[PDB]
RNA sequence: GAGUUUGACUGGGGCGGUACACCUGUCAAACGGUAACGCAGGUGUCCUAAGGCGAGCUCAGGGAGGACAGAAACCUCCCGUGGAGCAGAAGGGCAAAAGCUCGCUUGAUCUUGAUUUUCAGUACGAAUACAGACCGUGAAAGCGGGGCCUCACGAUCCUUCUGACCUUUUGGGUUUUAAGCAGGAGGUGUCAGAAAAGUUACCACAGGGAUAACUGGCUUGUGGCGGCCAAGCGUUCAUAGCGACGUCGCUUUUUGAUCCUUCGAUGUCGGCUCUUCCUAUCAUUGUGAAGCAGAAUUCACCAAGCGUUGGAUUGUUCAC
RNA sequence: UCUGCCCAGUGCUCUGAAUGUCAAAGUGAAGAAAUUCAAUGAAGCGCGGGUAAACGGCGGGAGUAACUAUGACUCUCUUA
RNA sequence: GCCUAGUGGGCCACUUUUGGUAAGCAGAACUGGCGCUGCGGGAUGAACCGAACGCCGGGUUAAGGCGCCCGAUGCCGACG
RNA sequence: GUCGUCCGACCUGGGUAUAGGGGCGAAAGACUAAUCGAACCAUCUAGUAGCUGGUUCCCUCCAAAGUUUCCCUCAGGAUAGCUGGCGCUCUCCGCAGUUUUAUCCGGUAAAGCGAAUGAUUAGAGGUCUUGGGGCCG
RNA sequence: ACCAGGAUGGCCUAGUGGUUAAGGCGUUGGACUUAAGAUCCAAUGGACAUGUGUCCGCGUCGGUUUUCGAACCCCA
């Protein structure tokens, strides 16, 4: 997913 | 700044103040010669591309004066250089300055 | 740095642009000195307006790059500078000589106009 | 608009006056520092009461000129509209500052001139009333008023002197009598035994 | 097509700026030293004299006079501790001067050492006393080896120039050359001195909570809420309800400020669902006060027990 | 169904002894020679054309019509 | 006199003190601490107060305390 | 499960051709043996790391620094300072994070503005040293 | 907010090194014409945005104000 950019 | 073109001064060959002529020190043509060159010539040479560092962050806008006293006596005639102070506009012998006078 | 070749760079096109300008002035100057007709006379009086005009905004940034503190070796500049000084002023005493009325206050208070040949 | 006083109660920095190393600075909103009848004698208002501050802080000049309104307006109510004489006792010279944040952060965090702000001590006289003896309470009454609008204790002060002058009411009388003080205006001048001898046969003619 | 580079400081970094080499006043707490992207400023120049000596004067400003002439042109007298000037920034210094005007000049020359300043007690730069010459100037005492002082600047390698009946130019000799020795310059301002453009959302590695983007913590400017004082509003009437000019607070449901925890990972907006808590109470219970006649509505107290909805648009919180 | 305007810039291309710069080699001279000086002088840069279905680009401020607005109109600055 | 490791991220407090509205904020001076350090006391606690430490017995103290937790007022404590 | 296409730039087996800064691409930096913004294997190679992690028995004695200056220096060095060890030269006059007696030094706190500079509030007393005006000329 | 600029006749623009106030349009007066434009002969005007410093002297150079326009305000 990807997290917190 | 403004100098004469004659001066007074002391001459190490003569021992003595005498007359010397005044000229402004030109910076001389580089012999393909000296040790230095040819060391760089032969540096240069070949494959490697540029082998000495290249000079360009320039930051100075002025030369430091050098001027080349010749002692005027002609059994001595004997040259040296006396460096004064950086300036912008350097003129030799020019005109001796006015004091009172008029405005044009 | 890439900023200084940028500053250069512009110095340099800047130069050029004075440099066919001066040359453009002086192309129209010679053909209002052999201006035939009035009309030639107010045509090449506005092509000379359209130039050194042209010449004053340039001028006006290279006497801003002389202000300016990046450049070192600034006699271009100056040259430049005092070219376009002395094309702006002999543009001045061409507008004063046509522009001044024969019969108006400068007229009626000093005529003249020497002619230096005749 | 500006900041409550809270933040610039306390004599924290160093004093900053308007000079050439402090432009751009607003004029302050006191402006007025004499109120009432400027043009009375000395013999006309004996009576001086103090505004006497208690605490080392520092006052607004929003402060000094809400005051001295509240007090004006008090005083012509009670003792008329000329039957007295108002002078503030501080002119606010403190420059304080304000670094406005709509980023830079404590960047170059350098205040640019806020406001005036005058400086008082513990036991300084902030504000003076001269004026008739029974309106004492009147006096008292107005600076009681005039309290409020300012931070801090302040205490209020019947003083001893005679008007503004810095002698006490009860010499004073026979002191212009002996010709000690010559009624000069709003307060007095003394009249020492040390001059040249003709300013004591102009004064004893 | 190849190889490489693409400064640093920094209330994160980038943009901005230069606090990167220097100088003044302050900070700076009365020896000295002393920090911040602290404050107000300046520097990379200028001078054949604005260097040096001697002599003569005295400046800024003010008063009073005198044809044109007036506010201001010039002549004169008086007062004049400097309120002028000394190239500049500022500070210090200076009156038969260090200022202004003349006269003569070139100590702004050559050569060792010592010292101060920054300092490691190193260099450079700048400076200080000396000494050895050779001069200038003055009647002489003396003074001068740049500028009244505090600033105005530059290593090695290379180049260039100057100096000596100089050294070497390697088997010997001669001559050109070349290399040395000594003294200036050509310059590195990132100023103890690399030769250097970007982009990466296709990205990679070593690390960092020394360092940003949430929550939390300190703070409360700003946001929000509430007081005190009472000039005024309210036909009157300060205070039913308000409330200017001022001033004291609270809260962390606003944004800031800071960078304490976390970068060998605490899943980053909304909405749906569901529970509970607070009160600064919209409604309902009980009340008090109104410029509360009734009705309606305000203001206030005990009070959070129980409620506070269905939708169009928008991802929205918010909004309507 | 049309495909407007701009060759000033940056590119591309054309022209070349009338030519500013121009390396090596070659040529002239001085010297003992290394060497030095000079004359000549290629392409390319500069110079001059052409090209936008090449890359690309394609303005500002005032006054002005029997209410008021608006601005067909005028003025001016200005570019390729 | 020689050789020399480690260090060259610091932080806190009285008083002085700069910026900031302020901050358990940023920056200096002086001295003392913490870091490097346990112990008695401040319930708790890097820094506050007392005091610095070999392993023990007796005694005594400091700062703190003495209703009960919890050693010590369980004094016929004083004045409000 | 629902779907795109299913006579044509269709689907598919085998053979063959192109190989790593190369191929191949109806173009997504896609694919090239589960590997692609440069494959895989071995070697150079134990590549370098101012950066993380770890670093092995006891007792005794002494005991820090986060500061100076310079550095493409700011997570690092050099240098001085602090430290330890090894001593050594003497002692068994000298010295001191201290006072006293002398003697100089300073411009901070305070204070001042009827003192210079700068800022600034209010009246008062004067005249012509000027001006603005009413009124008599 | 930061940087860089720009303020001059009534409008639009010039203008230095420091001594000259410039041009176009407009306005005004007279000619031409029956008259008006066009055309011809002439004339005036400038808070040089402000104050300060430098200089003998500034619109011009240098710092501070007051109105304006241009570029940038990024990574989460
Ligand atoms: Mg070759
Ligand atoms: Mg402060
Ligand atoms: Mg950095
Ligand atoms: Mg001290
Ligand atoms: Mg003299
Ligand atoms: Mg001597
Ligand atoms: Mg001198
Ligand atoms: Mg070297
Ligand atoms: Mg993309
Ligand atoms: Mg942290
Ligand atoms: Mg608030
Ligand atoms: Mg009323
Ligand atoms: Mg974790
Ligand atoms: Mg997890
Ligand atoms: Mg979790
Ligand atoms: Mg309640
Ligand atoms: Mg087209
Ligand atoms: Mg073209
Ligand atoms: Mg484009
Ligand atoms: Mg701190
Ligand atoms: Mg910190
Ligand atoms: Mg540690
Ligand atoms: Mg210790
Ligand atoms: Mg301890
Ligand atoms: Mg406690
Ligand atoms: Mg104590
Ligand atoms: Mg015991
Ligand atoms: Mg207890
Ligand atoms: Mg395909
Ligand atoms: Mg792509
Ligand atoms: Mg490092
Ligand atoms: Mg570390
Ligand atoms: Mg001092
Ligand atoms: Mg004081
Ligand atoms: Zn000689």
């Amino acid at each position: 997913s990807g997290l917190l950019l | 700044v403004n100098v004469p073109k004659t001066r007074r001064t002391f001459c190490k060959k003569c021992g003595k103040h005498q007359p010397h002529k005044v000229t402004q020190y030109k910076k001389g043509k580089d012999s393909l010669y000296a040790q230095g060159k040819r060391r760089y010539d032969r540096k240069q040479s070949g494959y490697g591309g540029q082998t000495k560092p290249i000079f360009r962050k320039k930051a100075k806008t002025t030369k430091k004066i050098v001027l080349r006293l010749e002692c005027v006596e002609p059994n001595c005639r004997s040259k040296r250089m006396l460096a004064i102070k950086r300036c912008k506009h350097f003129e030799l012998g020019g005109d001796k300055k006015r004091k009172g006078q008029v405005i044009q | 740095m890439a900023d200084k070749r940028k500053l250069q760079g512009e110095i340099d096109r800047c130069l050029k642009k004075v440099s066919e300008g001066v040359e453009q002035f002086e192309d129209i100057w010679q053909k209002l000195h052999n201006a035939a007709n009035a009309n030639q006379k107010e045509k090449y009086e506005a092509d000379l307006k359209k130039e050194i005009k042209k010449l004053q905004r340039l001028r006006d940034q290279i006497k801003t790059w002389v202000a300016s503190n990046e450049i070192k070796d600034k006699r271009q500049l100056i040259d430049n500078r005092k070219l376009i000084e002395t094309q702006m002023e002999r543009f001045k005493v061409v507008e004063r000589e046509t522009k001044t009325k024969a019969y108006s206050k400068e007229g009626l208070g000093l005529a003249q106009k020497v002619d230096p040949a005749q | 608009g500006r900041r409550p006083a809270r933040c610039y109660r306390y004599c924290k920095n160093k004093p900053y006056p308007k000079s050439r190393f402090c432009r751009g600075v607003p004029d302050a909103k006191i402006r007025i520092f004499d109120l009432g009848r400027k043009k009375a004698k000395v013999d006309e208002f004996p009576l001086c009461g103090h505004m006497v501050s208690d605490e080392y802080e520092q006052l607004s000049s929003e402060a000094l000129e809400a005051a001295r309104i509240c007090a004006n307006k008090y005083m012509v109510k009670s003792c008329g509209k000329d039957g007295f004489h108002i002078r503030v006792r501080l002119h606010p010279f403190h420059v304080i500052r304000i670094n406005k944040m709509l980023q830079t952060g404590m960047r170059g965090a350098f205040g640019k001139p806020q406001g005036t702000v005058a400086r008082v001590h513990i036991g300084q006289v902030i504000m003076s009333i001269r004026t008739k003896l029974q309106n004492k309470e009147h006096v008292v009454e107005a600076l009681r008023r005039a309290k409020f609008k300012f931070p801090g204790r302040q205490k209020i002060h019947i003083s001893k002197k005679w008007g503004f002058t810095k002698f006490n009411a009860d010499e004073f009388e026979d002191m212009v009598a002996e010709k000690r003080l010559i009624p000069d205006g709003c307060g007095v001048k003394y009249i020492p035994n040390r001059g040249p001898l003709d300013k004591w046969r102009a004064l004893h003619s």
